[PDB]
């Protein structure tokens, strides 16, 4: 559907950061494994970007 | 009264298993909610629901 959808939106060129509640800090801060996945996500952008 | 029926008697070796009624008992009125949900948290130790 054009107007919800596009074959082009499926490659996705921006990936969207959950917000904190999406990944709680769990007291033991204790960020949860999606926080540090992003984090990688990030730091892999970051070093593809300074290489280019 | 004598009872109607008459009524098999006589000693028997019991044991007193561990699950008890005490520590299997649980009620939650708006205790605390987990973090990442916001929803009761699990286990009647931890007042869960």
């Amino acid at each position: 559907n054009e107007v919800f959808s596009r074959p082009e939106w499926m490659i996705l060129t921006c990936l969207p950061v959950p917000p904190p509640p999406v990944r709680p800090s769990i007291s033991f801060r204790g960020e949860d494994d999606l926080t540090f996945k992003l984090a990688d996500i990030l730091k892999a952008n970051i070093s593809l970007e300074t290489l280019e | 009264k004598k009872l109607m029926a008459q009524i098999f008697f006589g000693p028997t070796y019991y044991q007193r298993l561990r699950h008890m009624v005490d520590d299997k008992i649980h009620a939650r009125a708006r205790g605390p909610m987990q973090v990442l949900t916001r929803q009761p948290v699990e286990g009647r130790s931890r007042d869960g629901g």
